């Protein structure tokens, strides 16, 4: 997240050099890298001792919105921000069947 | 009237339970208490049915690690699975 921002001035002085005429290339500002939340990707019952056709409803649905980036019901987004790099960490206790 | 009362080859499904007890017990006895093969019964028809698709998915029962003819039919879709 923040060392992405080195990369981009290193290069534009580089090609600052690289043209006599090009002056002052422009760039895009700053917080449209830094905000988490123009990405994709930002009680609780214990699901497992739950009857399985009530589960796989509900596993569905959680899933379904964590495909889009927003997290889950049950699922939290580690906060690995930045890079191309992401982990998720889903709810510990569920039926194996339908856990696997 | 009072109805003969059915015989030991035209009940099932509860006499199965009984007898298959039975037979266990007997066998038991007859050899000492090392025979030892817990639970004459487990599971159902249509629920053991859907513990054995789910066998596919890739879990195990209990007899494994990766009524007591189930066993029979049951490697043979186990072995599948595996």
């Amino acid at each position: 997240l923040q060392q992405s921002l080195e990369l981009k001035r290193k290069m534009l002085r580089d090609k600052q050099n690289k043209k006599n005429s090009g002056q002052h290339l422009p760039i895009f500002p700053a917080w449209v890298y830094e905000r988490p939340a123009l990405i994709g990707d930002f009680t609780a019952l214990p699901i497992g001792t739950l009857p399985l056709a009530s589960q796989e409803s509900a596993v569905v649905e959680d899933l379904l919105y964590v495909l889009v980036g927003v997290d889950g019901r049950y699922v939290s987004a580690q906060p690995l921000a930045g890079r191309q790099s992401r982990t998720f960490l889903v709810d510990p206790n569920l039926d194996l069947s339908i856990r696997e | 009237g009072h109805r003969e009362e059915p015989y030991l080859t035209e009940a099932g499904r509860d006499a199965f339970d009984k007898f298959c007890r039975l037979h266990q017990g007997e066998l038991q006895l007859l050899a000492g208490g090392v025979l030892q093969a817990p639970q004459p019964v487990l599971v159902k028809e249509c629920e053991l049915v859907k513990d054995v698709l789910n066998v596919l998915i890739g879990v195990v029962s209990a007899t494994f690690s990766l009524p007591e003819s189930i066993s029979s039919l049951l490697s043979e879709v186990a072995e599948y699975g595996t």
